[PDB]
């Protein structure tokens, strides 16, 4: 019984770990745009001032 | 944000560069973002025309070392008086 109960103290302590290790791995994933800056303009790409707009000044 | 928009309310000098390198990181990740680099140097280029200026100082050092003369059809300064005389 002392074993049992030792063993299972020490798998919730490498249960511990495992999750400190991967918290710390998701928190250096790279998140998506609209996650990390805004999620509903998603797109990143600027249009600029709409006055004289002209014919051919957009570029991919 | 009043970015992209120019003096008179339409798109900057620079904003076809600066769009087509937002294009780019919009496509790319962090890891292949360095594949936008060409982008990002033609954007900096219209902001500063350091390449330009560089290729400039280059001719007109070759120019003022040279005696022989030039045949091309040449520019000529006019005052602003004789804008369309003749």
């Amino acid at each position: 019984d002392i074993l049992n109960e030792e063993a299972k103290i020490v798998q919730a302590l490498n249960n511990q770990r495992e999750l400190t290790i991967k918290m710390h791995e998701l928190k250096r994933e790279e998140k998506d745009y609209a996650h990390s800056y805004s999620p509903l303009f998603s797109d990143p790409v600027p249009q600029g001032g709409s006055i004289g707009k002209a014919p051919g000044s957009s570029r991919e | 944000t009043a970015a992209g928009i120019s003096l008179t309310g339409g798109r900057n000098r620079c904003f076809s560069e600066w769009q087509s390198f937002m294009h780019c990181t919009a496509k790319t990740d962090a890891k292949s973002r360095a594949q936008c680099l060409p982008n990002f140097e033609d954007y900096m280029e219209c902001l500063h025309h350091t390449k330009e200026k560089a290729r400039l100082r280059e001719i007109e050092s070759v120019l003022k070392q040279k005696k022989e003369g030039l045949e091309a059809p040449p520019v000529k300064v006019i005052p602003v008086k004789a804008i369309g005389l003749v």
